[PDB]
């Protein structure tokens, strides 16, 4: 197995640089969150 | 009603006397309460000479012949009526 | 009237409860229009067929039953 | 390279990684939709609109926080990551029918996000009882859509409950008995049993409500000579063990929490212990009627559902009595997850302890369909499942990653969320013993105070769950690895170290035959 | 480490989970399409893709075992577990269509006559062919054991020729069951009595094509000599799947085809 | 009806609903001695230094907190269950009253002689006369004899629907194609407000229910004007 | 009959370091990316219709 | 009469059999007492029950069945 | 209605090939042939409008939306009544 092992190696997304990481986290978990507001938003714009 | 439920896919004497006094004696325990609490006294049913009831061919091989086994006077009535 | 005809609900060779059923129906009808007069209307056409297919030995004993009320059938 | 580690995995600590981010992020999203709930009843008056918008987001809410959060969370993330770990094997029975377990869940969350934008979406309520849900009071594709998420979500769960009863029960080591595996794996052994016998039950429920709807059918249509009921029973009858379902492994991690931090080699009372997770997941079978006290069924039927339903505090008290006892003389230790596992330990009480009340039937019937009930569970789930699976986060955070948390945000982290949701739920019990009605966008002048006090603890609880993402974020940016674990004799899981290799338990464990 | 000294089974990364789960998003979905957007080509893609991992996963657990060997003691008692399981999820799945049935029979609404079968409806006769269907599922219930004691005894020939009656028995019903589906003087819109009919035994239906496909694959396992006299899980599966088979519509003819009509 | 800052019950205008709070009461001082007893053995348990981390033997006090649980559940299953039969008890009303859920109002009918039937609906908080209740106004009162036995049938002409009024402590849900029935007996005059206990759509929280209970005399002749 | 699972048995042991659903041949590989097209383009028809309906 | 009584056959919350059972029976009276005239007596009793406790669109909507002939019960 | 029979206490595949030539088959064969001589063919069922029937909520995914799926017209009538 060439699978890398050992802290940040376990993971599907990169930890090396912890700014592109902060990116990461941040479109993440806020595309998650802001998410319902959005589709609140499409039903209250339709007919 | 149920379905099934806790897996313990090994059973041994261990197992077994586990359910026995994890669910076997409980449940003997419950029910004992259960009909401990509906112990309700129901009052003699109303005697009515039905025919097809209280029925007599032959006397009984024992006593006035007219007593069946495990007679209970407060509970059952004679051909004739209520004993007393 | 001729005779109690063929019952649908009775088809087979053991017509028990024909003559059951009819003793209680017209027992049960006798009852009610007693029980409310409306003209003291009255359900003869079960007693015609009861009559019939009874034998008098069961009607008999029937009626006494109802008489000192030890009769087993809900009228 | 990626593609075949993270697409076409076979690892059980892969794929309950996998999990762990499913579930994270998904509760993102039921955040953001408790939210709404709150901002809409937080001033008398319509934020949104009528309760169609409003219930579409209360549905929504229950479907992600239920299936995909707290599920996915417990039982694929902490159930693949650490049950092989924990009962010495190389990985699960079927790691391949594993894999497809979580990925069945995306798409079923997919057809759950569909089914709120197409139409008016579905405002019927998680339960999704018919008539509301039928063809004529909820045309088009939405309910559909929530049916067929759920059929995924079934799929995926059952397939799972199967791998981890085969695992647990045939891949321990050879001298190994079954009364010699943890909590834990008991705990996930047992809910996984409660899945196999539920979930299929709920299928073919919610497959006679789609032919109904679709094919002309009427198993609950009244016309045709059905019955709405039939689909309460049939419902409930799931509905129930999935609560068990949802609490169990919760119950398992924090017998594991507690005797870790009370410096104790084991749990007081294993044996009890085990017997009270066997007993609560039996009586959970047959106590599903509690739900339809206020429906019309016979007065004894009625008065049988009451007394079974109350008997499953006898095992859950010994449970948490035996929590205590752990406690007991132990070393304690102040560390976060230690004060999620206290707090479980009360809120969770106090929650049962509501649920006895309204295992009354007399009683519920003032209750039922009010707030009061929608306190019971919020406790129990809110400051019950959620408090167990941040308890176990933060204990095992440095095992799945090999990098260590801040102690003092993580605690930091426990104080605003602990004020958050009690100030959210407390006032609750009263809009309910008052008579607030359950699923309202709005409510008569008198509720004002309480839901206003209520709503503003929701976006406390806000303000922690931004402060967790951070918290995350940091340990990962600082990077302070693990070097040395307490207690590992009596911890299996960490003897591999922070994190433990791809491949575990290559070469067995050598256990003795006594 | 490096090589391992356990009895299990590690798998090489497979595609067909999200292959599979991909599959299932698009059946469902396009099952959607079918009954909203009057549209079937995304429900037919999704059936392909389906048969398509369906064969794959399969032909690769067969590689796994028959060709590479991996299938050691332990790793086929798992195996074992894992159908009890399956066949037990399948038991409670066809509860929930029992307890229906029961619940609308044993307490007729007055829309339907107060009385059961409801007003209307001419249930088919339970001596007729349902007795029939019921001889011949019977019958392959003999038989398949006869294949499985040849097969232990390694009578080729025999185990074949069971194999093989057994499989045309399974047809044999499917075919009388789709006739009589097309002769029933009632439909799955009568109500809830075509509801309750048409859904069990038509589930039950769609299984006895799941099991016959099963022991037809079994068939050609044994043409091909993937069979010993001792190591034949994908048989004993196949069987055990099959009886639950009987065993299920046994229950469909007591209780719908008999006591409800 | 519900004041502002409300804690408990609201008034019982009928003997069960007195009967309900008594028994609340009960339950509740149960759950106040359990919920601060495990508070009290908790930090009863983190308050010391002294240790004792080996073993200690279960099942002996095993028993004490087994047999307890079980001694407390009688106390508050027999007074439950009393009142629930209580419920459920034979009685002989004088009245019967048919009311119909229907989506977003309320249909009443009364028709043991006459066949006098009527809708209820809500009243829109813009034409609310000053002192009206925001969300629980109707415009047609269901009137009825206080003092008196009624029995109630709910059901409904679509969705799943719930009757509900509080101050009487009842609520029956009302399913199409079923007749559930319900005794109602106020002892006391007024106007006493429900609303709907079931998730039926998008105007679910703006059905509500409004009781007003008058002497027999007033009853009859309202109910005559009303045809 | 033929009995040649020890061909088989052989060629799927043979160490080509290829993963089993790819260790018997070049239709495999066939097989393989058909079905992964059809899923993915499936996938992506399937989101087009999602966004087709969610307008009125 | 006040209002239809307690029932003992129907003695749960769900009264949809009570209202069925007097609907049918008022209706099976009636068309006897046509079908016989016994002074076309009249079977009031059940029409006053099923009247109080049957919703009227129940009671509207049999009647339409019962003229078109689509009535499910058996009278 | 039976209760059992003749015992054979050893069974291996020549029991079961037995009691499928000898037993199984048969039986198929009989009920077969009753099939055949009861195959009665019952004249179409009058047509009465009753509203529990011929149910449709919703037009079906197919045809024309009314017919149901295995419609046979001799025996299914429409809504509106028999096909033709
Ligand atoms: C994980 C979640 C969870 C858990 C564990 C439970 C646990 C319990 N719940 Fe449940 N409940 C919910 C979540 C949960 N519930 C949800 C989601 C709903 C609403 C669903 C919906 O309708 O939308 C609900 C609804 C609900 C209802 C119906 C309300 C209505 O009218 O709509 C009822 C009624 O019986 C009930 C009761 C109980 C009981 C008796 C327990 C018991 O398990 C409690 C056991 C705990 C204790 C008893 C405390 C600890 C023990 C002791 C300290 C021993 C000593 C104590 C005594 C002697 C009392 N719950
Ligand atoms: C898991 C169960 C769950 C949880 C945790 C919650 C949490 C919240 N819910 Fe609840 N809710 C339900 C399940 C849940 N809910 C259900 C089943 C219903 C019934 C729906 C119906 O009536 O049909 C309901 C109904 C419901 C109502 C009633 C609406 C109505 O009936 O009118 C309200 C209103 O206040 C509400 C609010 C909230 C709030 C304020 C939170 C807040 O406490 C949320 C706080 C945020 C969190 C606790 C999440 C943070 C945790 C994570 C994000 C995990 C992070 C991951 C890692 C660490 C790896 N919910
Ligand atoms: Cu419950
Ligand atoms: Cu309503
Ligand atoms: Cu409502
Ligand atoms: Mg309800």
């Amino acid at each position: 197995s060439h699978y890398e092992e050992g802290p940040g190696k376990n993971i599907p997304f990169s930890v090396e640089n912890k700014w592109r990481l902060l990116a990461m986290m941040t479109l993440f978990f806020g595309s998650g969150f802001a998410a319902p507001f959005f589709i609140v938003r499409h039903q209250l714009l339709k007919k | 009603a149920s379905a099934a439920k806790g897996d313990h896919g090994g059973t041994g004497a261990r197992t077994w006397r586990f359910l026995t006094f994890g669910l076997a004696l409980p449940s003997v325990a419950l029910c004992t309460l259960n009909s401990w609490l509906h112990s309700g006294h129901r009052e003699r049913p109303a005697f009515i000479p039905y025919h097809h009831l209280r029925i007599r061919t032959k006397p009984f091989s024992w006593g006035d012949g007219n007593h069946t086994f495990f007679h209970n006077p407060r509970v059952n009535p004679l051909p004739t009526g209520y004993e007393k | 009237y001729q005779t109690a005809p063929f019952d649908s609900r009775f088809p087979n060779q053991n017509q028990t409860r024909n003559c059951w059923q009819n003793y209680l129906d017209f027992h049960r009808c006798e009852k009610a229009m007693t029980a409310k007069g409306g003209d003291v209307s009255v359900c003869e056409w079960y007693r015609r067929v009861y009559k019939s297919l009874c034998p008098i030995s069961w009607v008999s004993t029937w009626d006494d039953r109802r008489a000192e009320g030890t009769f087993p059938g809900k009228i | 390279m990626f593609i075949n580690r993270w697409l076409f995995s076979t690892n059980h600590k892969d794929i309950g990684t996998l999990y762990l981010l499913f579930g994270a992020w998904a509760g993102m999203v039921g955040t953001a939709l408790s939210l709404l709930i709150r901002a809409e009843l937080g001033q008398p008056g319509t934020l949104l609109g009528d309760d169609q918008i409003y219930n579409v987001v209360v549905t929504a809410h229950a479907f992600v926080m239920i299936f995909f959060m707290v599920m996915p969370i417990m039982i694929g993330g902490f159930g693949n990551w650490l049950v092989p770990l924990m009962i010495g094997a190389p990985d699960m029975a079927f790691p391949r029918m594993n894999n497809m377990s979580f990925w069945l869940l995306p798409p079923s969350f997919l057809l759950l996000l569909a089914s709120s934008m197409v139409e008016a979406g579905a405002g019927t309520g998680w339960t999704v009882y018919p008539p509301l849900a039928g063809n004529l009071a909820h045309a088009g594709a939405s309910v559909d859509l929530t049916i067929f998420s759920l059929h995924l979500a079934g799929v995926s769960s059952i397939l799972g409950a199967i791998n981890f009863i085969t695992t647990i029960i045939n891949m321990k080591p050879p001298a190994m008995s079954q009364y010699q595996t943890p909590l834990f794996v008991w705990s996930v052994m047992i809910t996984a049993v409660l899945l196999l016998l539920s979930l299929p039950v709920l299928a073919a429920g919610i497959t006679m409500l789609l032919t109904d709807r679709n094919l002309n059918t009427t198993f609950f249509d009244p016309a045709g000579g059905g019955d709405p009921i039939l689909y309460q029973h049939l419902f409930w009858f799931f509905g129930h063990p999935e609560v068990y379902i949802l609490i169990l492994p919760g119950f398992g991690m924090i017998s594991h929490i507690v005797t870790y931090y009370s410096g104790k080699k084991e749990p007081f009372g294993y044996m009890g212990m085990v017997w009270a997770m066997m007993s609560i997941g039996f009586l959970g079978f047959i106590v599903w009627a509690h739900h339809m006290f206020t429906v019309g069924m016979d007065v004894d039927t009625r008065a049988y559902f009451t007394s079974a339903t109350m008997i499953i505090a006898i095992p859950t008290g010994v449970k948490v009595f035996s929590w205590l006892a752990t406690l007991h003389g132990g070393n304690i230790k102040w560390s976060p997850a230690m004060m999620w596992a206290l707090g479980f330990i009360f809120l969770f009480t106090v929650g049962g302890l509501t649920g006895i009340v309204l295992a009354n039937s007399s009683l519920d019937i003032v209750l039922h369909d009010t707030y009061y009930v929608v306190a019971h569970f919020h406790y129990v789930l809110s400051m019950g499942a959620v408090f167990a699976i941040m308890g176990g986060f933060v204990h095992w955070f440095p095992l799945f990653s090999g990098y260590t948390l801040n102690d003092t945000w993580a605690k930091i982290h426990f104080a605003i969320m602990f004020v958050g949701v009690n100030m959210t739920f407390f006032p609750q019990h009263f809009l309910g013993l008052s008579g607030m009605p359950r699923r309202y966008s709005d409510y008569p002048d008198a509720y004002t105070m309480w839901n206003t006090i209520s709503s503003m603890g929701s976006f406390i609880s806000l303000t922690a769950v931004m402060l967790m993402v951070f918290i995350i974020w940091e340990a990962f940016a600082s990077k302070r690895e693990v070097l040395t674990v307490d207690l590992t004799t009596t911890n299996l899981e960490w003897l591999n170290g922070c994190p433990p290799p791809y491949h575990t338990f290559e070469e067995p464990t050598y256990v003795n035959l006594k | 480490m490096t090589h391992q000294t356990h009895a299990y089974h590690m798998v090489n990364p497979s595609p067909w989970p999200l292959t599979g789960a991909l599959s299932a998003l698009l059946m469902t979905s396009g099952l959607t399409m079918w009954f909203h957007f009057n549209s079937m080509t995304l429900l037919m893609i999704g059936l392909t893709t389906n048969m398509l991992t369906m064969y794959q996963w399969w032909r690769d657990v067969i590689r796994e075992s028959t060709f590479q060997g991996h299938h050691t003691p332990a790793v086929q008692k798992g195996l074992r577990y894992g159908m009890i399981l399956f066949i037990i999820s399948e038991v409670l799945f066809f509860t929930g269509f029992f307890w229906a049935f029961y619940h609308s029979s044993l307490a007729p609404t007055p829309e339907l006559g107060g009385c059961w079968p409801p007003t209307g409806i001419h249930p088919l006769n339970p001596l007729e062919v349902p007795l029939l269907n019921t001889s011949v599922l019977l019958a392959s219930g003999v038989s398949i054991t006869w294949a499985h004691h040849s097969l232990m005894e390694g009578d080729r020939k025999h185990m074949l020729q069971a194999l093989f009656i057994t499989i045309t028995l399974g047809v044999y019903f499917t075919l009388l069951q789709a006739s009589e589906y097309y002769e029933a003087p009632f439909t799955i819109s009568d109500g809830v009595y075509g509801s309750t009919f048409f859904v069990a035994t038509g589930f039950h239906g769609l299984h006895v094509i799941i099991g016959s496909t099963f022991l037809i694959v079994c068939f050609f396992r044994q043409l091909k000599f993937h069979f010993t006299s001792n190591h034949h899980f994908g048989f004993e599966a196949g069987a055990w799947y099959w009886h639950f088979v009987d065993v299920v519509w046994l229950f469909l003819y007591v209780s719908i085809y008999w006591w409800g009509s | 009806m519900a004041y502002p800052m409300q804690l408990g019950f609201q008034d019982a205008t009928s003997p069960i609903m007195e009967e309900l709070l008594h028994f609340h009461d009960h339950t509740l001082m149960i759950v106040f001695l359990i919920s601060s007893l495990v508070l009290y053995i908790i930090s009863l348990m983190l308050t010391t230094k002294l240790t004792h981390t080996s073993t200690m033997d279960a099942q002996e006090v095993e028993t004490i907190w087994t047999i307890l649980p079980a001694i407390i559940l009688i106390l508050i299953a027999l007074p439950s269950l009393r009142i629930l039969y209580m419920m459920d008890e034979i009685n002989n009303p004088s009245l019967t009253v048919k009311t119909m859920g229907h989506q977003w109002y309320w249909s009443y009918e009364y028709t043991d002689y006459e066949d006098l039937s009527f809708d209820s609906y809500m009243i829109p908080t813009s034409e609310l006369k000053p002192g009206e209740l925001r969300l629980l106004e109707v415009d047609n009162r269901v009137v009825l004899p206080m003092e008196m036995t009624i029995r109630m049938l709910v059901s409904s002409e679509d969705v799943l629907h719930s009757w509900a009024v509080p101050s009487l402590g009842l609520k029956t849900d009302a399913i199409p194609g079923r007749l559930n029935q319900t005794t109602l007996m106020s002892s006391r005059p007024g106007l006493y407000y429900g609303q709907c206990s079931e998730i039926c759509g998008s105007n679910h929280s703006f059905m509500p229910i409004v009781l007003e209970l008058v002497p027999l005399k007033y009853f009859e002749k309202w109910s005559a004007s009303m045809l | 009959f033929e009995n040649r699972v020890a061909e088989k048995q052989k060629l799927f042991q043979e160490d080509n370091g290829l993963p089993v659903h790819l260790k018997g041949g070049a239709t495999d590989n066939i097989l393989y990316r058909v079905t992964m097209t059809l899923c993915l383009g499936g996938t992506l028809y399937s989101l087009y219709c999602l966004g087709w309906a969610s307008f009125p």
